[PDB]
RNA sequence: CCAUUAAUGA
RNA sequence: GGUUCGAAGACGAUCAGAUACCGUCGUAGUUCCGACCAUAAACGAUGCCGACUGGCGAUGCGGCGGCGUUAUUCCCAUGACCCGCCGGGCAGCUUCCGGGAAACCAAAGUCUUUGGGUUCCGGGGGGAGUAUGGUUGCAAAGCUGAAACUUAAAGGAAUUGA
């Protein structure tokens, strides 16, 4: 990731960046994430850094890769953009996911069933699961973020500024994340694109699967 | 710690956070040891040695966690010069 | 201490002096109204003579019938 | 009798692949078991209740009596802890005490004054630690002098094995909960000032889950 | 006013210590100051630092590392023999393993273990550990 | 006021969850079924449990529940969650890029890309709303 | 103790304001601590507009209206139920009550 | 009340004066 | 619209 | 000079009683000028000056920079809007910086790891802001200001019932 050719950025990444959005940021600003963003635009949008953003993705993969139990590594997501995109990440990888109803007392309680003492954190958004970080207070546990420019940075420990809104950009980014920590631990190589397709990842509207139900028959 | 013998007579030495320059407490249960791989120049896969850095609860809860961590990987080598 | 100078040993020691006297104890010493007003004058012990035995009431809850002698 | 694990740090326990509970203080790894101290410390380990304080709350049926113990807890050499605990009776509330102490021991810290020469016997600086109003200060003292305290603090100390100490009080120390949690506060502290003999940085050694990490999924879930 | 600009910024190192910078700017470079970093600097508190030296009262940046625990000052500038420095230091100093109390003597700004040593007493200035 | 309670929600709830496949629409038929394979010492409470079961029956026809967990709607869940759509909105011929994007894609290693469209940028600045 | 950091009123800087009469009572009340209330009013509401669509002279003549701004002071707003009493956690949310009906 | 207090005092005080100015 | 007061100790 | 309102006072109601709440009046007063007194829950119950320590959306002042809309239209430039920046002015929101007994406080923080400089003021509650002495004032009153004696409580924050 330091002065590497192996690990620098790629053409249809920057494609994939542009076409799904993950560098048009939030309207208000963050004052920690200040040193993400390059440019504030017209109508008041700012740009994260595609750049930065690879950078903080490539040491959020090391972090991913540097634990050596896939099975205890906790993937959570509370809002419905990212549960069916950390389903299948867990799915892909070997994590343990959530997919809403993350109940408060699964890292500190031990009478309940549901307990879990795990050894790494990937959250999807900070406000949506501020409660995995107050566990995460108490239980010594590190923490990955998909921040946006207005997510505050309290109780985080690494963090990745993306577009926590759309629904293409959320799932682009799962998606990068995982074949980045794919190409890292050794099974798929690099030198061929990933053969699963990554609108897996995207969360799919009801009213869409009702007029692709249509379309299809 | 030593003694004028010169033996180490402390029941133990605590951690250091490798950020703010100040040791960790028994009962600071924020404190997280971060393990950062490596990744080799030639292959580009997981070599087996790590990088360790201690986080204390207090940059947790001030909210300057991320930024020290991104500062001591670029000052190891992790994240490349031009950021 | 509120004031911190140099050369406020004057200051800070007329003060002192001024508000030694809001003690209680400082002014039950240090002036003589209560020593003229004490019946014994700081004594601990003062021969007398009965001139009459008074039933007192007693104060609250407990209640009896003290008996004092005014001598 | 026979103990069944919950937590992990408790399953190894149970598989005896950690040496002490020093590398559990090292990581700061929380203790939530209270039969990982009596496996550990449980040969020389005391209990003595310092205070047993009825508090109360009004309801309709008038008050109702519920009893608050205070134990303090530790073997004479470095670990200490004091547990506070109200339940309905007061043999539930001290054995409830007792577990949460067990749960909430802390290891104390014993150092040198002037001369270094022979073990350890004094708190190495000025400290202090205060919850409420009742502030605590822990003073170096010299050889020879004893615990110069209160009896309950000096009753923690002679626990803690801190022979040599000098202390100090301000507030309303009548509070015994106020005053124990501080002195408790104090000795907490005392492992948590930021002593310059730890100049030396500190190289990481590896975390005993990161170390056994095949067997705690192999021989369970 | 600016009364006492040694006070000054040393409680503004001592905000910096407490927050957590790296390097902090005192807005005033005076001699006592100057002199007072390089005792720090020496006795090795501190890192290395730098001022800034316009024409005027100049700038000072001080790159901080977490080997300080707190620095506070003694003001006014008491009067200290060799026969009350052990009450000083037993009165001020959290050991007698660690920290120093400087004090400002005819042969130099210094600390209490060399003003032990040179058998030389004078007005004191503050504390640091 | 016929409100049912917890014991009878969560052992009918059980019942479906264990029994899906022998439970159906008819209130006279599962009726009987949920009296084979559950004890129940009551008519009464076995009535009750059974028009629960009828009910949440109906639901399940109506559409799906949330706590259940049923072989057939999870294998459904699989298969939508499974399911590969056509090609790709990311995969386009036209990319809408904003200039200052340009200018930051510029400043980064790939300046000139192939299949690129630069517009215009939205111009008066008004993107607020009022307050009050 | 202090129970509202603005102490029951609308002062920061000011320190004097002055004094306007209540309109049920005839309490004098500063003017930034005083409920005010702009009330519009329609001169007839629901049973009228129907005679007098068809009673008057001019074709679709449009309805007057009449403001009136009532001042009134604690007493008189909790007595005639203008503003209630809150918890103290919601205390602070000075939203106004909005105009769905 | 501590001002009907005050103003019984300051009745009071006057009495007192009205009856050391009649000596 | 009017509505006053519940003797001391436990 | 007295329009309105309205201490004292009169009258009519309610009440066992009203020498109050309610209503009709109504003197002094409330309005202006020349001389008094210096008392307020005169409060932000938080003295004045100086340095440091999270941000966020504003607003007011003056200045600066930059797409654009709108008037002097006949352009520049000045007025009105939009986005920022600069110094403090009243402020507001979140909070494990930190403090406090807590309510709360970006100060009520930088406090047993106690020292930036400086004026006033408190030493349990009553007696009592009382007596006396001095002083100011036409008076009412204001400033300074006790003691004897009496009591083991008085008080502040917060919790649960009623």
């Amino acid at each position: 990731s330091g002065a590497l050719d192996v690990l620098q950025m790629k053409e249809e990444d920057v494609l994939k960046f542009l076409a799904a959005g993950t560098h048009l940021g939030g309207t208000n600003l963050d004052f920690q994430m200040e040193q993400y963003i390059y440019k504030r635009k017209s109508d008041g949008i700012y740009i994260i850094n595609l750049k930065r953003t690879w950078e903080k993705l490539l040491l959020a993969a090391r972090a991913i890769v540097a634990i050596e139990n896939p099975a205890d590594v906790s993937v959570i997501s509370s809002r419905n953009t990212g549960q069916r995109a950390v389903l299948k990440f867990a799915a892909a990888t070997g994590a343990t996911p959530i997919a809403g109803r993350f109940t408060p007392g699964t890292f500190t309680n031990q009478i309940q069933t549901a307990f879990r003492e795990p050894r790494l954190l990937v959250v999807t958004d900070p406000r949506a699961d501020h409660q995995p970080l107050t566990e995460a207070s108490y239980v010594n546990l590190p923490t990955i973020a998909l921040c946006n420019t207005d997510s505050p940075l309290r109780y985080v420990d690494i963090a990745i500024p993306c577009n926590n809104k759309g629904a293409h950009s959320v799932g682009l980014m799962w998606w990068m994340l995982a074949r980045e920590v794919l190409r890292m631990r050794g099974t798929i190589s690099r030198e061929h694109p990933w053969e699963v397709m990554p609108d897996l990842y995207f969360y799919r509207d009801p009213e869409e699967i009702e007029k692709e139900e249509q379309a299809a028959a | 710690m030593q003694n004028d013998a010169g033996e180490f007579v402390d029941l133990y030495v605590p951690r250091k956070c490798s950020a703010s320059n100040r040791i960790i407490g028994a009962k600071d249960h924020a404190s997280i040891q971060m393990n950062v791989a490596e990744v080799d120049k030639v292959t580009g896969r997981f070599n087996g040695q790590f990088k360790t850095y201690a986080i204390c609860g207090a940059i947790r809860r001030m909210g300057e966690s991320d930024d020290s961590i991104l500062r001591l990987a670029k000052a190891d080598g992790i994240v490349s010069k031009n950021f | 201490g509120k004031c911190r100078g140099l050369r406020t040993a004057r200051k800070l020691r007329s003060h002192r002096r001024d508000q030694k006297w809001h003690d209680k104890q400082y002014k039950k010493a240090h002036l003589g109204t209560a020593l003229k007003a004490n019946p014994f004058g700081g004594a601990s012990h003062a021969k007398g003579i009965v001139l009459e035995k008074v039933g007192v009431e007693a104060k609250q809850p407990n209640s009896a019938i003290r008996k004092c002698v005014r001598v | 009798k026979e103990w069944l694990p919950v937590t992990k740090l408790g399953r190894l326990v149970k598989d005896m692949k950690i040496k002490s509970l020093e590398e559990i203080y090292l990581f700061s790894l929380p203790i939530k078991e209270s039969e990982i101290i009596d496996f550990f410390l449980g040969a020389s380990l005391k209990d003595e209740v310092l205070k047993i304080m009825p508090v109360q709350k009004q309801t309709r049926a008038g008050q109702r009596t519920r009893f608050k113990a205070f134990v303090a807890i530790g073997d004479y050499n470095g670990h200490v802890g004091l547990g506070v605990k109200c339940s309905k009776e007061v043999a539930t509330a001290i054995r409830g005490a007792i577990i949460l102490a067990k749960l909430s021991i802390v290891p104390v810290r014993r150092g040198y004054w002037g001369n270094k020469i022979g073990k350890p016997h004094t708190v190495p600086c000025k400290v202090t630690g205060r919850c409420g109003s009742v502030l605590v200060r822990l003073i170096p003292a010299p050889r020879g002098t004893g615990i110069v305290s209160a009896p309950v603090p000096k009753k923690l100390l002679m626990m803690a094995g801190i022979d040599d100490c000098y202390t100090s009080a301000r507030g309303c120390t009548a509070t015994l909960g106020n005053f124990a949690k501080a002195t408790f506060d104090a000795i907490s502290k005392t492992y948590s000032y930021l002593t310059p003999d730890l100049w030396k940085e500190t190289v990481f050694t590896k975390s005993p889950y990161q170390e056994f990490t095949d067997h705690l999924v192999k021989t369970h879930t | 006013v600016r009364m006492n600009v040694l006070a000054d910024a040393l409680k503004s190192i001592n905000n910096a210590e407490k927050r957590g910078k790296r390097q902090v700017l005192i807005r005033p470079c005076s001699k006592v100051i100057v002199r007072f970093l390089t005792v720090m600097m020496k006795h090795g508190y501190i890192g290395e630092f730098e001022i800034i030296d316009d024409h005027r009262a100049g700038k000072i940046v001080v790159n901080l590392t977490g080997r300080l625990n707190k620095c506070g000052v003694i003001s006014p500038r008491f009067d200290v023999q060799l026969k009350d420095l052990e009450k000083w230091q037993n009165n001020l100093l959290p050991s007698r393993q660690f920290g120093f109390i400087v004090l400002t003597t005819s042969a130099g700004i210094m600390d209490h273990e060399e003003a032990r040593r040179k058998h030389t007493g004078g007005k004191i200035l503050g504390f640091f550990f | 006021g016929r409100v049912r309670t917890k014991t009878v929600k969560k052992a009918a709830r059980v019942i479906i969850e264990k029994y899906y496949t022998r439970l159906g629409n008819d209130f006279h038929t599962n009726k009987r079924v949920c009296e084979e394979i559950a004890i129940i010492p009551s008519k009464k409470l076995r009535n009750k449990i059974a028009g629960y079961v009828t009910h949440l029956m109906k639901r399940i026809q109506r559409g799906p529940v949330r706590g259940i967990s049923i072989k057939l709607q999870e294998e459904e869940r699989e298969r939508r969650d499974n399911y590969v759509p056509e090609v790709s909105a990311l995969d386009q011929e036209i990319i809408e890029v904003d200039p200052d994007t340009k200018e930051m894609l510029k400043l980064l290693d790939f300046g000139s890309l192939s299949n690129l469209q630069v517009t215009q940028p939205t111009v008066g600045m008004n993107f607020k709303t009022p307050r009050g | 103790t202090k129970k509202r950091r603005n102490n029951g009123r609308a002062k920061k800087g000011r320190g004097h304001v002055q004094p306007i009469r209540c309109t049920n009572c005839a309490r004098c009340v500063p003017k930034d601590k005083a409920i005010k209330k702009f009330v519009i009013r329609n001169i007839v509401e629901a049973a009228a507009v129907r005679d007098i669509s068809e009673a008057s002279v001019f074709d679709a003549y449009v309805l007057p209206k009449l403001y009136v701004k009532l001042h009134y002071c604690v007493s008189c707003a909790i007595h005639s139920k203008v503003v209630r009493n809150r918890s103290r956690e919601a205390r602070k949310d000075r939203t106004p009550p909005p105009r769905f009906r | 009340r501590a001002k009907w207090r005050k103003k019984r005092m300051r009745r009071l005080k006057r009495k007192r004066r009205k009856m050391r100015q009649r000596s």
